[PDB]
């Protein structure tokens, strides 16, 4: 009975970061701050 | 008053006062001495000078006419009406003038890594599209001098840009393919840099000295060349008329005129100095 489940921080951190743009009414930064994160996950 | 696009009531009313000011086929010596009245101003140049004196007081006719003049700016576009009732004539005339209206082009750009707009900061003002409507009396399009003083490159620039932008497109694939017919339309259309012009057309005017006073339609075209390497300075214009049959080269600076009245063979060009 072994049932995985994944720990999923980074999918809550990238939401977290659209959710305070979006309160900043900053929408159109989001494509350049989401990606950099990634970066920042890959290096 | 100090627009391309009498004066000596201008003159009094820039500044109740007396103001004198010194410095054409016969120079024009354009020299005003106001008194409000004095309205010494020159004219009329051809020897036997003529003056057009005309003494009036700051319908009833020596002749005192009242000139009233608003003037009120805002932004880029300047607005001056002149009101001139003159006894004699018994009948209005009116004067309009507004700078620099030309249509915009340009675009805001909004930068993400500053976060901030950038507004078409190139406001260089060189556009001038005058409208000079006069009314006398009954008749209201007495005259209408509607001549463009702006570089060209305002109007050059919105034709290409609204061809580029809004009607390539929709234009069919089957023309395209017509050899050295790209070449022609990237001449002429060429890609944008930033927010700039695509072609850098400036000191270039087309003064139009249109008047509906004259029978049907006989309009005056004058290009006018406005480039520091004359001389440091000076607008040399050439201007052709329809029905005088003058092809005027005039260079003037300040006043100074070097005007070369040119008439075609009655070719074989014939030259009044």
């Amino acid at each position: 009975g072994i049932m995985p489940r994944k720990y999923l921080i980074e999918k809550h951190n990238i939401k977290v970061l659209k959710k305070k743009l979006s309160q900043a009414y900053s929408t159109q930064q989001l494509t350049k701050v989401v990606q950099e994160y990634k970066n920042l996950i890959q290096n | 008053a100090s627009q391309e696009s009498w004066r000596s009531i201008g003159s009094a009313f820039g500044l109740s006062g007396a103001a004198a000011n010194g410095r054409t086929v016969d120079g024009q010596a354009d020299v005003g001495a106001s008194l409000k009245a004095i309205g010494v101003s020159a004219s009329n140049i051809t020897l036997i000078p003529s003056l057009k004196l005309t003494a009036a007081k700051q319908a009833v006719s020596q002749k005192p006419e009242l000139s009233a003049c608003w003037t009120g700016e805002a932004g880029a576009d300047r607005a001056t009406l002149l009101v001139n009732v003159d006894p004699v004539m018994r009948s209005v005339k009116l004067a309009a003038a507004v700078r620099t209206p030309g249509p915009e082009w340009r675009k805001v750009l909004y930068n993400d890594e500053t976060d901030l707009l950038e507004y078409p900061a190139d406001d260089g003002a060189r556009h001038t599209l005058y409208v000079q409507h006069e009314v006398r009396g009954r008749d209201l399009l007495h005259a209408t001098r509607l001549g463009c003083r702006l570089d060209l490159g305002r109007l050059v620039n919105y034709v290409v840009d609204f061809v580029d932008y809004r009607i390539e497109e929709n234009i069919p694939s089957f023309v395209w393919n017509v050899p050295l017919l790209p070449q022609l339309y990237s001449l002429l259309v060429p890609a944008d840099n930033d927010e700039q012009v695509r072609h850098r057309i400036t000191g270039w005017e087309l003064d139009v000295s249109h008047d509906f006073a004259r029978s049907g339609l006989l309009p005056v075209v004058a290009i006018s060349k406005t480039s520091k390497k004359l001389l440091g300075g000076g607008t040399l214009t050439a201007s052709y008329d329809a029905a005088a049959r003058e092809a005027g080269v005039s260079l003037s600076r300040k006043g100074v005129s070097v005007g070369a009245r040119v008439a075609r063979a009655e070719g074989r060009p014939s030259i009044h100095v």
